[PDB]
């Protein structure tokens, strides 16, 4: 399926994932095409922070769903 | 431009970014429980507040500079939405504290 990951910096990232893909896998995919280290990625869905261990299915993230990516500030 | 339509392309991209910030903040406030929110969650809410605060000043600055009435009303609505999420955050904090 195709999901969208929007940053708070005007960027829309279109990802090709599967319901079974874990949040860890998704962050890795983001680094692959965007260059953002997983450790600095805060993924959010409908206001809920996502855990690397859970899957997209677990958070009920389906096709055409939109997630938000908030970068961790290196100096707070 | 004085009308607002001259640089509408540029303005639309700016507004999308502003709306994105408001949406994340609004949706977090709805998902989070005041007395249960972790320090990490509270940190993010404050980051969003800071960003939205500066964006509000910018929206308030744009409003009188734009002649177009539809665009001016759109900005006023965006401003209303900023105030709404700010008040919710204030309420969220009152609940979390005291």
């Amino acid at each position: 399926m195709q999901i969208f990951v929007k940053t708070l910096t005007g960027k829309t990232i279109t990802l090709e994932v599967e319901p079974s893909d874990t949040i860890e896998n998704v962050k890795a995919k983001i680094q692959d095409k965007e260059g953002i280290p997983p450790d600095q990625q805060r993924l959010i869905f409908a206001g809920k922070q996502l855990e690397d261990g859970r899957t997209l299915s677990d958070y009920n993230i389906q096709k055409e769903s939109t997630l938000h990516l908030v970068l961790r500030l290196r100096g707070g | 431009g004085p009308l607002g339509s001259e640089q509408i392309g540029k303005l639309r991209s700016e507004l999308e970014m502003v709306s994105g910030n408001v949406r994340v903040m609004s949706e977090m406030l709805t998902e989070l429980v005041p007395t249960q929110a972790e320090p990490a969650d509270l940190e993010l809410l404050q980051e969003l507040n800071r960003t939205c605060r500066a964006m509000q000043q910018r929206v308030l600055e744009l409003i009188p500079q734009i002649a177009n009435e539809q665009l001016t009303e759109e900005l006023l609505i965006v401003n209303d939405n900023l105030n709404n999420v700010f008040l919710r955050h204030e309420r969220f904090e009152r609940f979390r504290t005291g």
